[PDB]
């Protein structure tokens, strides 16, 4: 919004080299089309030729859930570290995992097909970390990636 | 042997001159009539017969041709006429008339029926009323005259 | 969110002394439809275009409260052709009771005042009500 | 090429006289009609040639143009109008008439269509019928000859 | 500049005559026509000039007066009339007829329009048909031939 | 198999923000019939063949949420005879949320949008509808 | 014997993949009444002469199964004022699953065929309708 | 318009090599004709042998459909590659190409006789293709070519 125009013309030849390219440091560009105006062509990041992190929506999506998990999870500290916490935190867990699933964040046709957490004693933690104070948790979660390239095959049909 | 009549909205009319057989608006039209012939006589009567009089052929009578439009802001045809009306300067045309249907052996587009209509020029023009409160559309229609018409056989 | 609006939270402005009401019904936009086709089109259904466009009427019920006559003096501030016009406001409200949807209503003349009915064994309030004509209405969402 | 056709409900009338091109109230009517155009003719019959008659071009005519408002209790053009029928005084004018549209390249009210009215001047004035019983508008009406009409192209 | 038009069913008739000015039934009517004036020309062609023909100015043409009401069974006025019909004396009058509104600056009943008619004497008298099986209202008609009429300016 | 299919799982793909409606409603395709019949046909009923096709308009119903005014905008998008139109997709899914029956309508615009009804005793959410004109429809089904 | 038939088993051909349907109607035959009187009759009301035949159209409803698109396929065969025809035969089977009443259908070809509605609440399944005209039926019984 | 003359005219004899030529390379010519002015003759392009390409008007309907095609399926980009998008972009082609068929630019007297369009898993697309964000889609269309020679024969009916 509220722009006139990119002060640099970006062809598909330049941008071979933009998008893809040994080092892995993508550049996204602004480029203008006809009838449309300025448009934002590409979504990868600095990480572009990395099997799980090449784009930028999966990023911002791990770091909306682990930051929204850590909040829901924070009212837990300082309590007794037994059985019972343990459930009361992978319920809180499971709940939100199933909120986002519904929203259609979450691949699969069922929520135990999306995603999956754990926690226990020796699955888990070994009794060196409970005793200490410590509690872990496994979580594991399925996501979906974007198309790119759309090709077309044009022919000639008998009459 | 027949069993089923031809269907009548599936239609088209071509102009066989200036250049105009060649445009595509030129050929899309609402409606058309006025493709009739009439024969003319007089009555004889005849001292002694009473049960009936002779009926003697005179002259051949056609009605007038009417084209109908939605408006086209920029016509050629439209020149045309108005050349003829406004100078007093007349060109006449030959024009096809042709019903369609549709020929399979897959399927195409095919003319069925097909008259010939010679020397048509302009008689009238007109444009229809326009209304504050109505929803409608701007109609044009166009009459003209001619000679006689026939079947393309 | 994922959770939709109630209709049991509102307000009507309408220049009276009281802005509440019981029912409130015909917020609707309409537009006409013209066909047309030539003869050798390889397509036999005709082809639609917008027209002009069309405003329903507005009714809206309150109930009878002592010393309130405020439809009848509207209605019958008519003269031969000439009436008193208003602007009218209606609004939809959340929790906070603030506005959330907002229709809005040029020159509005009342048409129709109708009063109660009389039952000896009714048990039911007595219900007035006004059918209201405008030119154009207005949505607001946000 | 066209796909859909001229509304005819958005219109105007533009009188390019005294100084009535200028007032607001003298370009709103309700109805406008009358634009019409029509070629007269004889017929000939050749003895010898039976098969169609000849068709010879005499004369142009125009219909005459009306127009529909309510009723203006002070008008300059009804002054102008009863001035040429009370006092046997006329002074013909030029007309417009225009059909609208909206174009957008952020849109404006543009002319789709232009016909040039000349030599007009006053024909016939009427007002409704005052009925005691019925719910209806006084409206005014008033009839026009011209010499002829133009596209402006 | 105007935004609503004048309406059609609040109006009155003055009789400007023998003493018929202050008599209350005789201004109130059902149903009054007639208003309208049109001008008869004829057509001359010019030769050499194809495009338009002359159309020139003869004579002026107005229509009869009609009113409507339901019976009165003792008028003066039709007295007026009679006297005309039965013993071929007539005396014409003069006659106002009146478009009113309401003005305030509280409010009042004022004229709006008001035509003045010149020289009207009766032309035409009657009554409704008598039938034993409907539901109406006797009626009579009266029409009036004058000379002209004029906008009170 | 041996078993049919329900309606309580679909799509609709219009151009807006949300594809969830609550009812979906006029899908059907009809044509015209015409008769006849000559003097000396030993049958004394008409005969009859094929003519013109017609397509009914599209009603669609959706909860009303904060922030979504979608079909009016759409609606106001007219001009004096012109109107962005639309490709409207309607599907049909199973139960691994892939697509099973489609239909497909052309050049879609909307002709008639309705707001809400308010009542204050009234335990229900607010449902808006709109009404959609279109040239012809298709059916794919496999 | 003494007792009736009822009308839950029967079966429809009709050139199609499958045979069952779940509702069938519009099964009737009628013809036309004249009425004639002379002056002198002594008798006032008029007399009754038969006239011309009208047969109704046929309807029939089925559930929507995955890979079958017969209706829409045989609707679409249409051509300007063609298109494929067909003969109609619907029976009444008894226990042993045999015939024993038959309607016989010359020349029927579809004019109309109506799409599902769609619910997010319902629990029921998704039925189409077709609606056939047809020249003349017959009835055989034994 | 606003032309008096070519510098050169050019008979039936010397264009026989000019329209036709083992190499294939056409060339078109400008030629006036008696009570009509200067008219083009000729519409053929340097590959005049192909039997696909003769013509100049079958190549700039294709490159007019090819590009209408792009900028209607461009706002697809960067959508999930599942089966919905695969629909959305198939509905979008037949809608653009039935409308072309109503105009008269393609062959047939029904939309079914004119093209096809198809998309589709182990149709166009292969699973490792979904994998990396490529959607392959095959079109087919049936168009006309003109005629260029009217040949007339003449003979002496019997009285």
């Amino acid at each position: 919004s509220s722009v006139i125009k990119p002060v640099l013309k970006i062809t598909n030849e330049q941008q071979n080299n933009l998008n893809v390219h040994p080092t892995g440091k993508s550049i996204n560009a602004i480029r203008a089309f006809t009838g449309k105006g300025t448009l934002i062509w590409g979504a990868r990041t600095l990480a572009g030729n990395d099997n799980e992190w090449r784009y930028v929506s999966v990023r911002r999506f791990f770091n909306m859930a682990e930051e929204s998990i850590k909040k829901g999870s924070e009212p837990f500290v300082f309590e007794p570290n037994d059985a019972n916490t343990w459930t009361k935190v992978k319920a809180m867990i499971e709940n939100f995992l199933t909120l986002q699933w519904r929203a259609g964040a979450l691949a699969g046709a069922k929520p135990e097909q999306a995603f999956y957490v754990k926690i226990g004693l020796n699955e888990t933690m070994t009794a060196l970390d409970i005793l200490e104070g410590r509690m872990i948790v496994e979580i594991g979660m399925a996501v979906v990636r974007p198309a790119e390239f759309i090709i077309l095959k044009f022919s000639h049909k008998m009459q | 042997i027949r069993t089923y009549p031809p269907v009548s909205f599936f239609f088209e009319v071509v102009f066989q001159g200036e250049n105009l057989d060649k445009d595509v608006v030129e050929t899309r039209f609402q409606s058309v009539t006025g493709l009739s012939v009439d024969m003319q006589t007089e009555t004889l009567k005849e001292g002694g017969e009473n049960r009936f009089e002779h009926i003697l052929p005179v002259r051949t009578k056609y009605d007038p041709l009417v084209l109908k439009r939605g408006l086209v802001n920029d016509s050629q045809m439209v020149k045309w006429c108005m050349d003829a009306i406004l100078n007093f300067d007349i060109r006449p045309m030959n024009l096809l008339v042709r019903l369609l249907h549709i020929e399979r052996s897959s399927s195409t587009i095919a003319p069925l029926m097909t008259w010939k209509v010679i020397n048509a020029w302009p008689k009238k023009w007109s444009v229809s009323e326009f209304n504050a409160e109505q929803n409608s559309i701007a109609v044009e229609s166009l009459e003209l005259n001619y000679s006689y018409f026939e079947t393309l056989k | 969110a994922e959770y939709p609006l109630p209709k049991f939270h509102f307000q009507v402005d309408w220049g009276g002394s009281r802005l509440g009401f019981t029912e409130v019904s015909g917020l609707d936009v309409e537009t006409e439809v013209i066909e047309y086709r030539e003869g050798n089109l390889p397509q036999y259904h005709k082809l639609k275009m917008p027209g002009m466009q069309k405003f329903s009427n507005i009714t809206m019920k309150r109930g009878t409260f002592q010393g309130d006559n405020d439809f009848y003096k509207w209605w019958n501030t008519v003269a031969l052709n000439t009436i008193e016009r208003r602007d009218l406001t209606i609004s939809l409200l959340n929790e906070k009771h603030e506005p959330v949807v907002v229709w809005k209503v040029n020159r509005a003349w009342p048409t129709k005042v109708q009063s109660t009915d009389l039952k000896g064994d009714g048990n039911e309030v007595a219900i007035e009500s006004i059918e209201v004509a405008h030119e154009g209405l207005t949505i607001q969402n946000g």
